[PDB]
C-alpha cells in the first residue's frame, strides 16, 4: 500500500444491473436460446452477483 | 498458342452486366415460353362462369 | 420490442438490394414509390458509389448537386477515419486501431464502396484478435455478398464462419449463420437445405438485419412446402408452435400451407398464384419463382393422385378448379418429364397411377450426377497435360 | 469493465506499445497493478485479456510446487522466475490471492 | 511394431462378474448428488449430442467430497 510500489489500483465492483446483462448477454450465446428471451428481467432477478 | 483466327469470329455484343452469374442445377423445363401460372389459371377461372 | 435491437448491424442494407432489384423489373422500374425510398436511402446514407452504379445501369439522370454533396460528405468523413486511425496508430492501443479501422469499413460498406469495403474489411481481420469481433467482420462479409449475390464470396465466407463458430462455441452466432446459409440456399435454389436450416433457426430467428421474421416464416413455409414430405411438413410446419403463431398475423401464407396439407386443390391453385407474384417480386425467390410453381404443381397433382389407382380426367379438372384441358396439358408435360408416376387414358379421359421402384430413379441419377462427375474429370486431364 | 479496460490499458498496454509517451511525459513506466473487487468480479479475465492482446506472455504464479521443476531446480527465490519472463518479454506477472 | 490400443495395459476394466451388487435403490437419500453423478456422467455418455446442441460444455471429471462414510 506505500506509494510508489503499486502504480495503479484498479476496483472491480460486483456488475450492476446494467453491467449483469452485458455478462449474461455475453455468457447466452454459447447456447442454443429461443428468441424473445428477456435478458433484462433476469439481469435484476440477480442482485448482487458476480459474472 | 496456335489460336483460331482463321474461324471468323462473330462479335460477341454480349452483355458483361452478369446476365446470369448462377451456378444451379439448370434444366430446360425453366425456359419453357409460356405465361405466368396466374394468368394461365386467371385465364381459366371465367372460363368456367366463375 | 427490442427485437430488431439484437439484429446484427444493418450494413449493407439488404432492403436496398430489393428496392434495386425491383426496378430492374420492367413492370416497376417506373414505380414512384420504389425510386422514392430507394432514394432515401442513398440520400440519408450518402451512398455516393452505390448512386453512380445505380444511374449507370439504370440509365437515370444523376443530380449533380445531390452527387456533389453526397460526394463531399464522403470525403469529409473518410477524411475523418483516415485522421482517426492515424491518431490511433500513434498515440492509442491496437483495440482502439482495430475500431478506427472498422468504422472505415463499415462507412464504405454504407455507401455501397464494395470494392473498397473488401479491402478494408480484409485489413480489419488481419489485426483483429477478438474471435466474435472476427466473427462479425465475416458476417459483414456474407451481407455484402448476399447484397450482390457474389457466390465467390458467400461460400468463402460462410465457410471462414463456420470454422471461426467450431473454435468458439458461439451457438447465437451459430443460429445466425444458418439464417443466412438459408437465404444463400433460397438464391440458389437449394430448397432442402434452405427448409432445414430455415426450421432450426425459427425458434431461435435473431437476424434481423435480413428480413422480418413474419418475412422469415413465409419463406420457411414457402421452402417447406417443396422440400419436405408429407410426414416432415405435419411435425415441423403443420403442427410448429412458432410458426402456427406467426400464421396467424399471415391470413395468405397460412392458407396456401394448410390448403395442400388438407387437400383443397382448388384454393391451393389460387394461393399458388398468389404465392408466385409474391416471389416475382423477391429478389431471392425471383429466379427460381417459374421453377417453384412447377413443382408445387406436381406436388398437388402427385398427392392427389398418391391415394388413388386410378382418376378421371374430370374429378381431377373439378378438384383444382381448372378445365380438363388444362389438366390433360399439365400432366402430359409432368408425365413426359418424369416426375409424374402416372399415364393418361385419353379415349376414356382416365389418369392411371404407376408405382415405378425407387432403383429406377436412384439409377438415372448415378448415371446422370456420374456422367456430370466424369465431365469434369475428362476436363481436368485435358488441363493437366498442356 | 469498460472503465478497468481503459485503467488496465494506460499501464500495461501503452508502456509496452508505445514507451515515447512516458518518456515525453517524463515519468516512470508503470510496472505493479492491482485489481481488487469479489471473487468472480474479472479481474483474471481482464489481466489475461490485455496480455491476449498486447501480445505480452501471461504467467501465472500461484506458488504451486508442481510448477517448481519448470521454474528452476533451486526454487530458493521466486526471483528465479525472473529469467523465464525476461526470455518472453514483454511478460505480465500474475497473482492471484485466494484469502 | 505398433501394439493394439487395447493391449499394453496393467490396468483393466471391470468385468460383469466384478460389477458391485450396489444399486441405486441400496442409496438412500442422495438425490442431489445422484442427480449430478447422472448430469455429469452417465447422461453425457448417452447424450453427447443433446448436450452439443444446446450449447453445455460437458465436465470432463468430477471430483466427489464430503467427510467419510
Ligand atoms: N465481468 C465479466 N464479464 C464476463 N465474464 C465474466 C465477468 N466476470 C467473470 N466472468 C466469468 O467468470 C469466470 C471466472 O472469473 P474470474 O476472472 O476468475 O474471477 P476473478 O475476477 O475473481 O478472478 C470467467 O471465465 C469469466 O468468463
Ligand atoms: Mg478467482
Amino acid at each position: 500500500l506505500r506509494p510508489g510500489r503499486i502504480d495503479r489500483k484498479i476496483e472491480f465492483p460486483p456488475p450492476n444491473e446494467e453491467a449483469r446483462l452485458d455478462i449474461l448477454k455475453i455468457h447466452s450465446r454459447k447456447m442454443n436460446l429461443t428468441r424473445g428471451i428477456n435478458l433484462r428481467k433476469i439481469a435484476e432477478l440477480m442482485p448482487g452477483a458476480s459474472g | 498458342d496456335d489460336e483460331f483466327e482463321e474461324f471468323p469470329a462473330e462479335d460477341w455484343a454480349g452483355l458483361d452486366e452478369d446476365e446470369d452469374a448462377h451456378v444451379w442445377e439448370d434444366n430446360w423445363d425453366d425456359d419453357n415460353v409460356e405465361d405466368d401460372f396466374s394468368n394461365q389459371l386467371r385465364a381459366e377461372l371465367e372460363k368456367h362462369g366463375y | 420490442e427490442n427485437l430488431e435491437e439484437e439484429g446484427l448491424p444493418k450494413n449493407p442494407d439488404l432492403r436496398i438490394a430489393q428496392l434495386r432489384f425491383l426496378l430492374s423489373l420492367p413492370e416497376h422500374r417506373g414505380d414512384a414509390a420504389v425510386r422514392d425510398e430507394l432514394m432515401a436511402a442513398v440520400r440519408d446514407n450518402n451512398m455516393a458509389p452505390y448512386y453512380e452504379a445505380l444511374c449507370k445501369s439504370l440509365d437515370w439522370q444523376i443530380d449533380v448537386d445531390l452527387l456533389n454533396k453526397m460526394k463531399k460528405a464522403n470525403e469529409d468523413e473518410l477524411k475523418r477515419l483516415d485522421e482517426e486511425l492515424e491518431d490511433a496508430e500513434k498515440n492509442l492501443g491496437e483495440s482502439e486501431i482495430r475500431d478506427a479501422m472498422m468504422a472505415k469499413a463499415e462507412y464504405l460498406c454504407r455507401i455501397g464502396d464494395k470494392e473498397g469495403a473488401l479491402t478494408a474489411f480484409r485489413k480489419t481481420y488481419d489485426k483483429t484478435v477478438a474471435l466474435g469481433h472476427r466473427l462479425d467482420i465475416v458476417f459483414y462479409l456474407l451481407r455484402i455478398g448476399l447484397f450482390y449475390m457474389d457466390n465467390d464470396l458467400i461460400t468463402r465466407n460462410t465457410e471462414k464462419a463456420k470454422s471461426l463458430i467450431e473454435e468458439g462455441g458461439d451457438w447465437d452466432r451459430r443460429n445466425r449463420l444458418k439464417v443466412y446459409q438459408g437465404l444463400y440456399c433460397v438464391a440458389i435454389r437449394d430448397f432442402k437445405q434452405a427448409a432445414e436450416l430455415f426450421l432450426d433457426t425459427v425458434s431461435t430467428f435473431t437476424s434481423y438485419e435480413l428480413m422480418d421474421y413474419k418475412t422469415f416464416v413465409t419463406y420457411t413455409v414457402y421452402v417447406s412446402m417443396i422440400a419436405l414430405e408429407r410426414p416432415d411438413l405435419r411435425e415441423k410446419v403443420i403442427k410448429g408452435a412458432e410458426i402456427l403463431e406467426v400464421l396467424h398475423s399471415l391470413p395468405a401464407v397460412r392458407q396456401y400451407l394448410f390448403s395442400l396439407y388438407e387437400c383443397r386443390y382448388s384454393v391451393f391453385f389460387q394461393s399458388l398464384a398468389v404465392v408466385e407474384q409474391e416471389m416475382k417480386k423477391d429478389w431471392l425467390f425471383a429466379p427460381h419463382y417459374r421453377y417453384y410453381v412447377r413443382e408445387m404443381r406436381i406436388h398437388a397433382y402427385s398427392q392427389l393422385l398418391e391415394s388413388y389407382r386410378s382418376l378421371t380426367l374430370g374429378y381431377m379438372a373439378e378438384a383444382f378448379g381448372v378445365g380438363v384441358e388444362f389438366i390433360d396439358q399439365e400432366l402430359s408435360r409432368f408425365i413426359a418429364a418424369g416426375r409424374l408416376h402416372c399415364k393418361i387414358d385419353k379415349v376414356n379421359e382416365i389418369v392411371e397411377t404407376n408405382r415405378p421402384d425407387s432403383k429406377n430413379w436412384q439409377y438415372q441419377e448415378t448415371i446422370k450426377k456420374g456422367d456430370l462427375l466424369l465431365n469434369r474429370v475428362q476436363k481436368l486431364s485435358r488441363v493437366i497435360n498442356m | 469493465l469498460d472503465k478497468q479496460i481503459k485503467e488496465i490499458k494506460e499501464v500495461i498496454e501503452l508502456p509496452v506499445k508505445h514507451p515515447e509517451l512516458f518518456e515525453a511525459l517524463g515519468i516512470a513506466q508503470p510496472k505493479g497493478v492491482l485489481l481488487y473487487g469479489p471473487p468472480g468480479t474479472g479481474k483474471t479475465l481482464l489481466a489475461r485479456a490485455v496480455a491476449h492482446h498486447t501480445d505480452c506472455t501471461f504467467i501465472r504464479v500461484s506458488g504451486s510446487e508442481l510448477v517448481q521443476k519448470f521454474i528452476g531446480e533451486g526454487a530458493r527465490m521466486v526471483r528465479e522466475l525472473f529469467v523465464m519472463a525476461r526470455e518472453h518479454a514483454p511478460s505480465i506477472i500474475f497473482m492471484d490471492e485466494i484469502d | 511394431d505398433v501394439l493394439p490400443p487395447e493391449a499394453d495395459s496393467s490396468i483393466m476394466m471391470l468385468t460383469s462378474d466384478q460389477k458391485p451388487d450396489v444399486m441405486y435403490a441400496d442409496i438412500g437419500g442422495m438425490d442431489i448428488q445422484k442427480q449430478e453423478v447422472r448430469e455429469a456422467v452417465e447422461l453425457p455418455l448417452t447424450h453427447f449430442e443433446l448436450y452439443k446442441q444446446i450449447g453445455i460444455d460437458p465436465p470432463r471429471g468430477v471430483l466427489m467430497y464430503g467427510p467419510p462414510g
